[PDB]
């Protein structure tokens, strides 16, 4: 079958917990939730 | 998860607000709320349910 051809193609996540202050034990580790925002892990 | 906000007449629930715990809760403990007022203006309110 043929297919169309694609054309056309159609805030800020904060990962500051994790930087600040003292880090916690691995049974006490600090869990944060991201939503409706922008994450760049790449860059963390 | 508060039911007014997304339809007020509809009675759907949706999730409002997120508070981060990481501690996991197993026992909920309902503390009694009473506001004194005269014996006129006594007043009478709805029971919640659980």
């Amino acid at each position: 079958s043929f297919e169309a051809k694609p054309s056309g193609s159609v805030v800020e996540c904060d990962f500051s917990p994790l930087l600040s202050g003292t880090p916690p034990q691995v049974y006490n580790f600090k869990r944060l939730v991201f939503t409706n925002c922008n994450y760049n892990l790449t860059k963390l | 998860f508060s039911s007014r906000y997304v339809d007020l007449y509809g009675g759907n629930m949706f999730q409002f607000a997120t508070l981060p715990v990481y501690d996991t809760i197993k026992y909920y403990s309902i503390i009694p709320h009473s506001i004194r007022s005269i014996q006129s203006d006594r007043k009478a309110w709805a029971a919640f349910y659980v």
